[PDB]
């Protein structure tokens, strides 16, 4: 379960920067998830991958875009950061049924 | 929605008993699942329900009863102690491809 | 309706 | 009477020419009544019976949905079993999956099943008891371990006995 890990755990962005949210686990599982909550409370979805190669939009993917070259590597991309994606971003990984999230990456936006 | 959970805040006594409410409209095979998150970390797995014996086990004394003819799967601890303080998350399986989760709900444990 | 996703071999 | 729900599942892969060809048959007692095949046009579960037109597009759509998911499924999983097997990636490869549940003369559950099949010889398979499995070679192993541990034979064992079973009385209904 503590094997999944992201990086970095706490970024302060500036408002249309690119950042990339980096996720590694070692429990060689097939499926990785990207989740986001805001109010300390829902998460929602954001992408997820089944394997390797493949990249699947979520319930709101608008202005992100996902990247799993292999199976432990599944980055989050912000092409240019906004306001609005301040938010806890948690990865998640599972071989079928449960998912096992990591600690989670504080994302805050500057706008400057 | 997925999953209901009617409670976004509840108050017990150290040493009591915990009931959380979860609700499911899920219309296929309900696979359940409770998580917990503490301040500033990612949500753990509590306990989960597939199927067999209704009443399932958690971790740290946690038990969780599916019930059909309710849709629901309710949370248990008999006595709960001052670190249960967290927010719970009610889960429910999207088609076995990912989770949907509950809003969640507050617990704030008043110490003796 | 059809069987949920399976688990990874 | 008794009766059958059964899904058939495969992918073959094509080395250096595309993605693997994904499809999948549903059988109701033994006669084909729904069919998706990757290869079309636009990919998507199709009616093989004139009785089965009676459920709306919602049902067709979300029956659609897994179908994409499976797809990947397969695309992921046979490369792992090149993994296990220790074989090229340049060869063509199968993966199979059969499913479904037979119901006795009182509407009940009969047997189900779960099992897999790589390149026409048995991979795994879910028990009659459905709560052990059978794995045919070491490689298939690796999966048992995995599966026992991860609670595999519960989650399939949901819906074999309950979805299915609803549905098949559904789909005799229908015809």
């Amino acid at each position: 379960e503590a094997a999944v890990t992201q990086s970095p755990r706490n970024k302060v962005a500036v408002t249309g920067e690119k950042v990339t949210l980096s996720c590694n686990q070692t429990n060689n599982h097939n499926n990785m998830y990207w989740y986001r909550q805001d109010t300390g409370h829902e998460l929602r979805l954001i992408y997820y991958s089944y394997g390797a190669g493949s990249t699947e939009k979520g319930d709101i993917p608008d202005g992100y875009k996902a990247s799993r070259p292999s199976q432990e590597n599944f980055s989050l991309t912000l092409e240019s950061a906004t306001p609005s994606q301040t938010s806890v971003y948690f990865c998640a990984s599972g071989g079928g049924g449960t998912l096992y999230f990591g600690a989670g990456t504080r994302l805050s936006v500057l706008s400057s | 929605q997925s999953v209901t959970q009617p409670d976004a805040r509840v108050t017990v006594s150290e040493g009591a008993s915990l009931q959380l409410r979860c609700k499911y409209s899920y219309s296929a095979t309900p696979y359940l699942f409770w998580y917990v998150q503490y301040p500033r970390q990612g949500p753990q797995l509590l306990l989960k329900y597939y199927s067999g014996d209704p009443v399932v086990q958690g971790v740290n004394g946690f038990e969780a009863e599916f019930s059909k003819s309710n849709s629901s799967f309710h949370l248990r601890k008999a006595s709960v102690h001052r670190s249960d303080s967290a927010v719970y998350f009610c889960a429910v399986s999207h088609q076995g491809r990912y989770l949907t989760f509950g809003s969640g709900t507050k617990v704030i444990v008043l110490p003796y | 309706q059809l069987s949920p996703f399976p688990f990874d071999l | 009477g008794p009766h059958s729900m059964r899904y058939f599942e495969t992918a073959v892969s094509r080395r250096g020419l595309g993605e693997p060809r994904y499809i999948s048959v549903g059988y109701v007692d033994d006669k084909e009544f729904v069919r998706f095949d990757s290869d079309a046009e636009n990919p998507r579960y199709e009616p093989q019976v004139p009785w089965m037109e009676q459920e709306g597009p919602e049902y067709w759509e979300r029956i659609t949905q897994v179908a994409k998911g499976q797809e990947q499924w397969f695309r992921v999983n046979l490369r792992t079993l090149l993994g296990y097997y220790n074989q090229s990636a340049g060869g063509t490869h199968t993966l199979q999956r059969m499913y479904g549940c037979d119901v006795g003369s009182d509407g009940r559950l009969l047997r189900g099943y779960e099992q897999f099949a790589y390149d026409g010889c048995d991979y795994i398979a879910l028990n009659e008891d459905l709560r052990t499995w059978t794995a045919a070679d070491m490689a298939a192993q690796i999966t048992r371990r995995k599966w026992e541990q991860a609670g595999a034979a519960e989650y399939y064992r949901a819906y074999l006995e309950g979805e299915c079973v609803e549905w098949l009385h559904r789909y005799l209904k229908n015809g």
